[PDB]
DNA sequence: TGCCGAGGCCGCTCAATTGGTCGTAGACAGCTCTAGCACCGCTTAAACGCACGTACGCGCTGTCCCCCGCGTTTTAACCGCCAAGGGGATTACTCCCTAGTCTCCAGGCACGTGTCAGATATATACATCCTGTGCATGT
DNA sequence: ACATGCACAGGATGTATATATCTGACACGTGCCTGGAGACTAGGGAGTAATCCCCTTGGCGGTTAAAACGCGGGGGACAGCGCGTACGTGCGTTTAAGCGGTGCTAGAGCTGTCTACGACCAATTGAGCGGCCTCGGCA
């Protein structure tokens, strides 16, 4: 996917299904930086145990699923509380 | 005069898809 | 860009084959010759001896042109360079 | 040429091995400046400006 | 038929000859002048080979008539004989 | 006369129009007439020269240098210089088959 | 000393017959090297002819033959 | 004066190029000529190559005198070296073709034998020609 | 007033006639291999569109050669010695020439492989994650 980006952009895919999606947890990655930006109508994450790390890695999976309301890490630190 | 150009068009139109599909059927196993 | 061009240079300098297509060059020989005389015949090997000499002449021209271009530091080549190579090797003026 | 063949992992001489010998040796090269070895190709050479970095 | 069959010199062949000559990038100005320069070389080799053939009264050019042209032009060739 | 001190690098052209016109040999005879002997004697000692042989050498060698310089002029102009510089001679002497 | 007999202004004169406008300061001694190796390559062949001819004055014919062989020929010395 | 952020280290992950093994077929050595025509023989075939001798004349070694080689300071044009622009050559794709293998036709020409005529080398006498030479002459 | 140009003498040079024959132009048989075109095949290439990156451009700036110029050494120009070069000359050694003898090296054959020519698989070296750790840092 990181090597063939423009060739996978060459089709209007309905679903980018994404297996074992804990692979996206690093927002620093070229993987996640590309994977936010593919044009498709819908997406799936199929995690064998999601998240389970520091807040930025929750944010990284969340923002891939939905871009809405995830505007900053500090608002996400507000959002038992 | 066009028939000798048309018979070349139809044979390459099948040969195009034929080789690609033949390679697909050899590949996927 | 420009990395695979170095791999092309390595590949064609490792190989030894004809770089021009035989049939187009075979026509070119006959098509030139037909106003030095009418209706020339050519032995099968003669077109190959012509093509070998022509490709060797062209490889030598590009070799000498490479030295012209890299003397002018430009890695890209133009007629601006070939017109030194012919003029200094001696085929013109 | 036989050294060129050995170094090329061969023992039948072909025009390539003669060209490699003739263009590696400066004495043969300067004796043989006005001649082409048919189907021997050319000696492989990259300019220092074209090599990496 | 007869034609300007120098346009039988396909552009990849010129690129390959240049790449065998180790030049890395080849401007659009090169190709058609290089066809001219190649044709000018063939013209002399053919002129001369045709004249070695005229002494023999032949229509049939051999590898020898071109090797003799290449001798008088000082661009000799080994492998075809002569 | 009238241009006098006009533009340095142009009394150069006043020199071209002298030496291109004239029949002279531009190396002094006596220094060269010794040097040819020094070049010869390494291979065979005690050689003489015909008084014409040294002139034949000078005239061929000055013509060879003049032709090399004019080819080197094209090497400078190709690199967009009017000054000849050592690398110009290296190009010419390689392409004419004298150094490779 | 003998090679410096190719005088510094002679380099300028020869290059000015050769049409060149300006000379870089490094040209001179390496150009004496080019003139030296050219002279040497013709003179050694001329001596090679003269030795076969038994003589030991280097003749205009000995150098004409060297220059003719090396394709740098001259006319006016009785070719 | 409590708490974290950005970045470096050490290590896996997976994808590019490369060196080595297996087999089938182009063109090798190895015959095996047959076959004839090259390479070697003895002498006699002549002259051209070869050695002394020395007349003869050009090349070194000192002339003697005006010009060129050598060196500096100066100067305005040039080349060393640079940043930044936007033209254009490389880039991958899907498009098409004609290059190449081959199977065969079928024709024009290159080649070799047999012939003979008319050409040149050799050899001599024929007969007129070009050169070294003294010193005249024209720009 | 010098390099080039004038006619005579000398001696051989080009020449004309001659004997003897083999070189080479020709018709014909020869019969190859080239010219030709089509069927078949799919690897290569044509043309377009993307966009990276390169050569050109205008420029700052230094420092270089040209430019102007003088000092003193050495290049350029004749007499004087003597050593080499061009022949003169007869000697004698060198290869050429007759055409057989017969050896091996030749075209072209056929032989069986069998190196090395394709084509496929299993190596070693490349940039991007992942968690740790510390240094640098703010409040």
């Amino acid at each position: 996917v990181v090597q063939d980006v423009k060739y996978f952009q060459r089709v209007k895919w309905q679903y980018m299904v994404l297996d074992e999606a804990q692979a996206l947890k690093s927002s620093s990655s070229v993987r996640w930086k590309i994977l936010l930006q593919f044009q498709c109508r819908n997406r799936l994450l199929l995690t064998g145990t999601p998240i389970q790390n520091t807040m930025a890695e929750l944010w990284a999976l969340l923002h891939f699923i939905m871009p809405t309301l995830f505007d900053s890490h500090e608002e996400f630190n507000e959002w038992e509380n | 005069l066009t028939e000798e150009m048309l018979l070349k068009r139809e044979e390459r139109a099948r040969k195009r898809r034929l080789q690609a599909a033949r390679r697909a059927e050899e590949h996927k196993n | 860009p420009g990395t695979v061009a170095l791999r092309e240079i390595r590949r064609y300098q490792k190989s030894t084959e004809l770089l021009i297509r035989k049939l187009p060059f075979q026509r070119l020989v006959r098509e030139i010759a037909q106003d030095f005389k009418t209706d020339l015949r050519f032995q099968s090997s003669a077109v190959m001896a012509l093509q070998e000499a022509c490709e060797a002449y062209l490889v030598g021209l590009f070799e000498d042109t490479n030295l012209c271009a890299i003397h002018a530091k430009r890695v890209t080549i133009m007629p601006k360079d070939i017109q030194l190579a012919r003029r200094i090797r001696g085929e013109r003026a | 040429a036989g050294n060129a063949a050995r170094d090329n992992k061969k023992t039948r001489i072909i025009p390539r091995h003669l060209q490699l010998a003739i263009r590696n040796d400066e004495e043969l090269n300067k004796l043989l400046g006005r001649v082409t070895i048919a189907q021997g190709g050319v000696l492989p050479n990259i300019q220092a400006v074209l090599l990496p970095k | 038929v007869l034609r300007d069959n120098i346009q039988g010199i396909t552009k990849p062949a010129i690129r390959r000859l240049a790449r065998r000559g180790g030049v890395k990038r080849i401007s659009g100005l090169i190709y058609e002048e290089t066809r001219g320069v190649l044709k000018v070389f063939l013209e002399n080799v053919i002129r001369d080979a045709v004249t070695y053939t005229e002494h023999a009264k032949r229509k049939t050019v051999t590898a020898m008539d071109v090797v003799y042209a290449l001798k008088r032009q000082g661009r000799t060739l080994y492998g075809f004989g002569g």
